């Protein structure tokens, strides 16, 4: 599935942290792998399902925000909106995360961690995706620059060229005018030359 | 149509003619291009500063293969070349001819091989390049 | 990337113009050199007439 660069620091211990391998079933709310790891031990874990409607009578909130609570604790940082404990019971393989609204606090869906070790394999894998992934990020850089310049230096020589062109346009027109107003000048001489020729008997 | 056939001719009377006379543009461009060229030719009138870029003989790589008319791949000027080669007074030509005299680099210059590699099937050489001055030597 | 987008839509526009003001020059030398033409050719054929009734002097 998908792999994403997010540490959410716990507070349990700085050396372990819940990097975001997330294997997504139909929706957040339903399992999905999410592998902390420490360089000593590793610990992948999915999460229990219904944890939902825990605090639907707690602060009676809407269906679907467990989903987007769920992305948000995976993702870096606590919920903008939503406040999370970020730890891990490395004695039972564990985490869990909180949720508190309207002058009460309550208890949010939890991670029923599962501990697999070899650390040192999934933090290599990690480690592989970042820099590949800055790869990938710096070579659409690069190609996003090339393009903005052509385009930039397109438009610089396409101004130059209308320019030229409208004052061009009228430049030629003016010209056409003189020398068609001069050719039947001279058509008209050769007329009125020709008509005395043609008055002599 | 108020042109005198004895009294000579001014910008009002000739504007106020030509507007008289119906709006004349609907045949192909090269015809009336070579009507222009031979005007030019027979009343000194190629000394116009257009007149290299609209009607006749010069030849371009518009297209990443040439005797391909229906190549085309943006990264480059290929559409700006195309709207420049109708203003001056030379053929707009991308594909490969014996009878044309003038081959020139495009903007879009990695088409020098291409450009080169149907010079041996032209009978006439690419000079050094420089209206007449984006990459052209016609000269 | 959005200054790739802003730079192509740039070129985009003034290339357009360019279009326009490209295809105004050829309609406007078009419209001059066909009008030019036929008054040309009315005073050419004057001037044949005038050759022609000279000769027959």
């Amino acid at each position: 599935m998908e792999r994403k660069i997010s540490r959410i620091h716990l507070v349990s211990e700085p050396s372990i942290t819940h990097f975001l391998q997330v294997s997504w079933e139909k929706t957040l709310e339903s399992g999905f792998v999410i592998t902390l790891t420490d360089g000593h031990s590793a610990w992948t874990g999915t999460v229990s399902e219904s944890e939902i409607s825990q605090e639907a009578d707690d602060m009676a909130m809407e269906k679907g925000k467990y989903v987007g609570e769920l992305r948000k604790a995976l993702l870096s940082g606590a919920g903008p909106a939503d406040v999370y404990t970020f730890n891990f019971s490395k004695e039972s393989c564990y985490f869990f995360f909180e949720k508190n609204l309207k002058d009460v606090s309550f208890r949010l869906g939890s991670f029923n961690l599962e501990k697999v070790e070899n650390p040192a394999e999934v933090i290599r894998e990690l480690i592989c995706y970042c820099l590949d992934t800055i790869a990938e990020n710096q070579a659409k850089n690069e190609h996003l620059q090339k393009e903005n310049e052509r385009l930039l230096r397109d438009w610089n020589d396409v101004q130059g060229r209308f320019e030229k062109c409208v004052s061009a346009k009228e430049a030629l027109e003016t010209d056409l005018y003189k020398r068609f107003i001069l050719v039947l000048n001279e058509k008209k001489t050769k007329i009125r030359s020709l008509h005395n020729k043609l008055l002599n008997a | 149509y108020g042109d005198s056939y004895f009294i000579d001719t001014d910008l009002n009377q000739l504007k106020e003619v030509f507007s008289g006379i119906k709006n004349s543009n609907e045949q192909t461009p090269e015809e009336m291009a070579s009507l222009i060229a031979d005007l030019e030719y027979r009343y000194s009138w190629d000394c116009s500063p257009l007149s290299m870029f609209r009607r006749h003989t010069v030849y371009l790589d518009s297209y990443a293969v040439i005797n391909d008319l229906s190549t085309k791949n943006e990264g480059t000027r290929l559409a700006i070349k195309a709207l420049e080669l109708r203003f001056h007074g030379a053929k707009v030509v991308s594909c490969l001819a014996e009878g044309v005299s003038h081959v020139i680099i495009g903007e879009d210059h990695s088409r020098v091989a291409d450009f080169k590699a149907f010079r041996r099937t032209f009978k006439r050489k690419f000079k050094i390049l420089k209206d007449k001055c984006e990459l052209q030597e016609e000269n």
